[PDB]
């Protein structure tokens, strides 16, 4: 099962 | 020891380009492709029969949302990153890979890392519960992620969620994942410019690991030999070829030796 | 060096008139944009399949292209690869080994 990756800054 | 792996990789491109999807995510169980998402279909789709047969619509539904979620996130990430590097346009890529390995049922590692334009940017250190900034441009990201307790969120996924599902996938596809298929081997010689180049090809073997060596008169000879490494077929099996340079008409002295899980003893083949 | 490392091969050991699958595999390249075309006598082959974009542990990309074919003797099979790191299209010829 996948997961949402992070948002960059 | 029984090793199993779950690996997701994710690619976001500014220049795919012509008729190609700019965002692509795929997943692998024990190295075998089993799910796929891209920005064209905007849905997760099976890539093996065992996941196609065992998963229900709620699974595909559930995954598609995260997939569409990730597409939007990386769409923004592309923008956020070029502005960080003071870039205005051009060809750029965002790459994620994450997943876990289990051994004898228990997790032995979990990873979560991303790259910008093909180079390390940030990576999760689950040990120190810290994100490692590979470049100075990644320090703002490192800080905000730890700030918002991203380490706790990914520790949870890599140690619980990922492991739980990997155990399921392994059970779903045990029969196919654990199968062994013989290689078909051919040795072929070609003589040109005073050199007899002997090639040995192993066709259609599974699983992937294999060793193909050249023997001269019964002795392992890794001198003038070159290997193309292990490359995939279209049907989930694999291929490899190894060449060796010999003298004209001296082919009878050479044997190709193939070591593979499907073979009880190494196979020996001649021209 | 982020040029495509390319190999051309068939699914099965080839024989004249026997159905088979022609493979062209490119790996270790970057950027991911790449053109890969299976050719029979300089003409693009039909039924070609393209693997979804994937990459290795070192972030370098790879792609498999394969198409069902029946290798004819006196015919020439190759793979045409175009990439940014390449100044000119590179043609890799299939050795039928028969």
């Amino acid at each position: 099962a996948v997961k949402g990756v992070g948002t960059m800054v | 020891m029984e090793l199993h792996t779950l690996r997701y990789i994710q690619t976001a491109m500014t220049d795919p380009g012509p008729g190609q999807p700019w965002f692509v995510t795929v997943g692998y169980v024990d190295g075998e492709l089993f799910v796929h998402y891209n920005s064209t279909a905007r849905r997760y789709v099976p890539r093996t029969e065992w996941i196609a047969a065992k998963a229900d619509q709620q699974y595909w539904d559930g995954q598609t949302q995260i997939g569409q979620g990730n597409e939007q996130i990386d769409r923004e990430n592309l923008g956020i990153l070029q502005r960080r590097y003071n870039q205005t346009g051009g060809s750029h890529t965002v790459q994620w890979m994450y997943g876990c390995d289990i051994l004898e049922g228990g997790p032995i590692r979990g990873y979560y890392q991303m790259a910008y334009d093909g180079r390390d940017f940030t990576a999760f250190d689950k040990g120190t519960m810290t994100f490692t900034a590979a470049v100075p441009e990644a320090v703002p990201t490192k800080r905000k992620w730890e700030e918002e307790s991203e380490p706790e969120r990914w520790k949870n996924y890599l140690e619980e969620t990922c492991v739980e599902w990997l155990r399921r996938y392994v059970e779903y596809g045990k029969a196919e994942l654990g199968r062994r298929e013989r290689p078909e081997v051919r040795v072929w010689g070609k003589e040109a410019d005073g050199i007899l180049t002997l090639s040995c090809r192993a066709h259609g073997f599974y699983p992937r690991p294999i060793v193909v060596s050249w023997l001269k008169d019964g002795a392992v000879r890794g001198q003038d030999a070159h290997s193309g490494g292990i490359v995939p077929n279209g049907d989930g099996t694999y291929h490899t070829w190894v060449t060796i340079d010999a003298q004209p008409g001296d082919g009878d002295k050479y044997q190709c030796r193939v070591e593979h899980a499907s073979l009880p003893q190494p196979g020996l083949y001649s021209w | 060096d982020l040029t495509p490392k390319v190999q051309v091969y068939s699914r099965f050991p080839a024989s004249a008139g026997t159905k088979n699958v022609l493979n062209c595999f490119a790996a270790g390249f970057h950027p991911p944009k790449i053109s890969i075309t299976l050719m029979k006598d300089g003409v693009p082959m039909e039924g070609a399949q393209y693997s979804d974009m994937s990459f290795n542990d070192d972030w370098t990309f790879q792609r498999l292209v394969h198409a069902d074919f029946t290798p004819s003797s006196g015919s020439t099979y190759a793979c045409k690869v175009e990439h940014e790191t390449l100044k000119e299209p590179q043609v890799y010829k299939w050795d039928p080994e028969f």
